[PDB]
């Protein structure tokens, strides 16, 4: 999670990081 | 008059955004008007 980095959608995860 | 937590398509000084206003604690001069992060997107404003 650390290293990793207006008219955007993101949908969420069907599996959240949590269920992951 | 300016709108708090109230979504507007507020119009700073030629600056066209819509959004919901929320106060900010990073706080840079008000002369340094506006910024943009990774995605580019305005971050805050400051009215005169």
């Amino acid at each position: 999670f650390n290293k990793v980095t207006k008219g955007l959608t993101v949908l969420p995860p069907l599996l959240t990081d949590e269920m992951i | 008059n300016l709108v708090k937590n109230k979504c507007v398509n507020f119009n700073f000084n030629g600056l066209k955004g819509t959004g919901v206003l929320t106060e900010s604690n990073k706080k840079f001069l008000p002369f340094q008007q506006f910024g943009r992060d990774i995605a580019d997107t305005t971050d805050a404003v400051r009215d005169p």
